[PDB]
């Protein structure tokens, strides 16, 4: 029982407020606000969110099963906001039964306001099921039955009741805020939960969002507040780095796990979603024509960083943002402009999904479009980084792209370096990539050494008799 | 004909700013604080911003008797690009606004001086003759990696008064060897006497560098035969390593700015 | 038709001193 490591981050919130929310009083919570130490002695005169958020070990670490909507087993943990991403990587790897990923599609967007267009609703799942079909992709999304997070869980069901492998192997990680869960009661049992119950009622939520019903594992973060969304934003941005940058160790030194961030529509918490990701170094792709914050950064993503001003954001927040515009004050449009400028001058970590007569395909070519402009700046200080570039570039057989991106560079023609890529193009079919290597003139006669045939011969097709 | 007429179906369907970009960032290094966002438009100190309410983190107001714009005691409080202004008893950061006030994790308010030095050799290949890079010629620098870091920082920093050697190429590096390169630093060209784009800057304090560079023309000279094999290079640190100066060095971006103007004095490839 | 459509593949590719 690895409970002596993870913690509550529960809060000894001395009652020093009255906001009259949902026919209640006091600070966030109620008679359950005094856990064991109570609002007592003298701790608290102005409620500083740093002085005393004392860390006790968790009480929500088990296995949640829904009523009848999905007869399965789903494991959840109530982690804190300060747990390092090594008490948990040591916990998904071997305390849960999860493998080591090779692709980390991040699907974020809007919430509680989402009308997915009937045709865009189609490009989305043809674009998101195929990445799950291949490789060992992990789908990390917010845990809620609303938004792009309810559409990413609405296609996994289609790919679990009718698919190539049938059953299901997708690992759809759901990370959200504990405090923003409707019926947290019954999900809190000392020791474990071991098939506890979660009734999905979406009428009495009011402002307290329910969990989804088609994810795989739920990682609930906690800060000790009720109704404060946005707490689950910084922690996953080190989760998606420590998982994706310092977890694999062939090559003797280090190799980067591919990571992509897909955003459709959005809102206040969707810009802090992509700014933190791009700052960390997560390539992202925006789906233009969707709606909110995706679009406002879809048609400003090529203009100079100096052009972007408060006037431009004011004019471009009065078309995509209609009813929330009057909510936007003068201290939320000069704080929405600096973040947009910040994500713009990272022009090597941002692309756009063109809609009509451009990028006429699923979301997938767009995710490696983001990776291509991202890793073009990252093509020599990673050395081997070319090899994984092609190990994904086999997913679309981007023969024309691979010809265009490398063969018309100032390419050093690198016969030795073409061989790891040759082997990567051999482990499965890749009919045209190997011929690409033969007009380049990969001399097979020295390419195949004894260890080369070794490597080729451990990688038979597993399905052959 | 199907393939070409498929090429004719689509055939008739044819009819920035240069300001400090490191100080104005969120999450001031090693401190759970935020800065009030300052977009590129209002960075100068003359643009009228009245919602201005930046934090005051410093790892108040009787700070008089500070000789700004002059050599205040043994600190030399006057920046290279002319005197600055004082908004009571705290200096104002030139080159624009940052978003924070106070001093942060810095010694004192005003121009903090460091002396980041440059030591270079054309990389040897197998014969001594410099092997041609992609187009022009290629050089190397000596970078140092202390354990608690993620980049190959340059060997220099805060100049202790009367040291003339920047306190880090003076310690955890070559020691009991000073007199020689301390007699060589008064020989070379300056490449940048000015302001850095550190992420640690604030509206009331800033850091400045003098940047000296020394090059070694030969490979078996009397300089490279007494520099490399005379260095301790490990007191409490964890690394020392000559690195190839390319466009994507795992170095601190602020220092990579210095190299981008220093390696260019000979015709190199950064 | 191959020969003529081969003539249409290229058809839309059109847009001193006295001493
Ligand atoms: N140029 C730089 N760019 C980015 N981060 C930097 C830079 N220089 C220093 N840092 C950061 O500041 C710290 C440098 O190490 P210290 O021991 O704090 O250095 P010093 O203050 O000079 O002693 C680390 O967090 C890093
Ligand atoms: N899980 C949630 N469910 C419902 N509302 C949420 C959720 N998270 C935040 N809200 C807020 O939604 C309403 C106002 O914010 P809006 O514009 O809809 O969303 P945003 O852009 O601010 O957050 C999107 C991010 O949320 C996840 O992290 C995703 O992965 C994204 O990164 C309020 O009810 C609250």
């Amino acid at each position: 029982i690895k409970k002596k490591e993870c913690v509550y981050f529960v809060e000894s919130s001395k009652l020093s407020d009255a906001g009259k929310v949902v026919c209640q009083c006091g600070y966030t919570h109620e008679q359950h606000l005094e856990e064991a130490t109570k609002p007592h002695t003298f701790q608290g005169t102005q409620w500083d969110p740093k002085k005393h958020v004392q860390e006790m070990p968790t009480d929500a670490f088990g296995d949640i099963v829904f009523t009848g909507l999905s007869q399965k087993v789903k494991k959840y943990v109530r982690v804190s906001q300060d747990t390092p991403s090594s008490v948990i990587y040591h916990l998904m790897t071997q305390h849960w039964g999860l493998d080591v990923p090779n692709l980390l599609i991040s699907v974020t967007g809007g919430a509680k306001n989402f009308n997915m267009k009937p045709r865009l609703k189609s490009i989305f799942r043809r674009g998101l099921v195929k990445v799950a079909q291949t490789t060992g992709a992990w789908i990390i999304t917010g845990g809620s039955h609303t938004g792009v997070m309810k559409q990413v869980g609405e296609a996994v069901r289609d790919f679990s009741l009718s698919s190539s492998y049938k059953e299901g192997e997708l690992i759809t990680i759901g990370v959200a805020t504990w405090g923003t869960v409707h019926r947290r009661e019954g999900l809190i049992h000392p020791t474990g939960s071991f098939p506890a119950e979660y009734i999905l009622d979406e009428d009495g939520q009011g402002n307290l969002t329910c969990l989804d019903s088609n994810h795989s594992h739920f990682i609930l973060v906690d800060d000790g507040t009720h109704g404060q969304y946005g707490v689950e934003i910084p922690l996953r941005t080190r989760l998606e780095k420590f998982i994706s940058e310092q977890t694999k160790e062939r090559g003797g030194v280090a190799i980067k796990i591919p990571i992509v961030c897909v955003v459709l529509e959005g809102g206040p918490g969707t810009l802090h979603t992509i700014d933190n990701a791009t700052t960390n170094g997560t390539p992202c792709v925006v789906v233009e024509g969707s709606g909110r914050v995706a679009d406002v950064i879809a048609q400003v993503a090529n203009l100079p960083v100096s052009d972007i001003t408060i006037s431009l954001i004011q004019q471009k927040l009065s078309v995509f943002f209609q009813e929330m515009f009057e909510t936007f004050t003068e201290s939320r449009i000069v704080e929405w402009t600096k973040k947009i400028q910040d994500i713009v001058r990272r022009r090597q970590l941002l692309t756009v999904f063109r809609e009509g007569k451009d990028g006429q395909q699923d979301v997938d070519v767009a995710i490696l479009q983001a990776l291509l402009k991202a890793s073009r700046s990252q093509d020599h200080f990673g050395h081997e980084n070319w090899d994984h570039q092609l190990k994904l570039a086999v997913a679309w057989n981007r023969v024309d792209i691979a010809r265009s991106e490398i063969f018309m560079d100032e390419w050093q023609w690198k016969p030795s370096d073409l061989h790891p890529t040759m082997t990567a193009a051999l482990i499965s079919n890749k009919p045209e990539f190997v011929k690409l290597f033969l007009e380049n003139g990969v001399q097979l006669k020295e390419f195949v050494t004894w260890d080369t045939l070794l490597y080729l011969y451990e990688n038979l097709d597993p399905s052959c008799l | 004909i199907s393939n070409k007429v498929d090429a004719m179906v689509d055939l008739l369907d044819l009819d920035g700013d240069s300001y400090h970009v490191n100080a104005r960032h969120l999450l001031y290094p090693n401190c759970p604080v935020t800065r009030f966002p300052v977009p590129n438009e209002k960075v100068p100190w003359e643009t009228e911003f009245l919602i201005y309410d930046p934090p005051f983190y410093t790892a108040l107001e009787p700070l008089s008797t500070i000789q700004y714009n002059v050599v205040d005691g043994l600190r030399d409080r006057r920046s290279f690009h002319g005197p600055y202004t004082v908004q009571a008893g705290l200096p104002l950061n030139p080159m624009g606004r940052t978003g924070l006030r106070g001093r942060g994790s810095l010694s004192c308010f005003g121009p903090n001086h460091t002396l980041y030095p440059m030591v270079t050799r054309w990389r040897r290949n197998e014969d001594g003759a410099i092997c041609r890079k992609s187009i022009k010629k290629m050089l190397e620098v000596l970078v140092v990696k202390l354990p608690l870091s993620e980049h190959w920082a340059l060997p220099g920093g805060s100049r202790e008064p009367g040291e003339m050697l920047p306190r880090k190429l003076k310690r955890i590096l070559r020691q009991e060897h000073w007199p020689s390169f301390e007699n060589l630093l008064k020989c070379g060209m300056e490449v940048y006497k000015g302001y850095m784009d550190d992420p640690r800057n604030t509206d009331n304090a800033w850091i400045e560098t003098v940047a000296v560079s020394v090059h070694f023309q030969d490979q078996n000279d009397v300089e490279l035969n007494r520099l490399n094999s005379n260095l301790h290079a490990c007191d409490s640190g964890a690394s020392i390593r000559w690195q190839v100066v390319d466009r994507r060095i795992p170095l601190y971006a602020n220092h990579k700015t210095l190299l981008q103007k220093a390696a260019a004095e000979f015709g190199a490839h950064y």
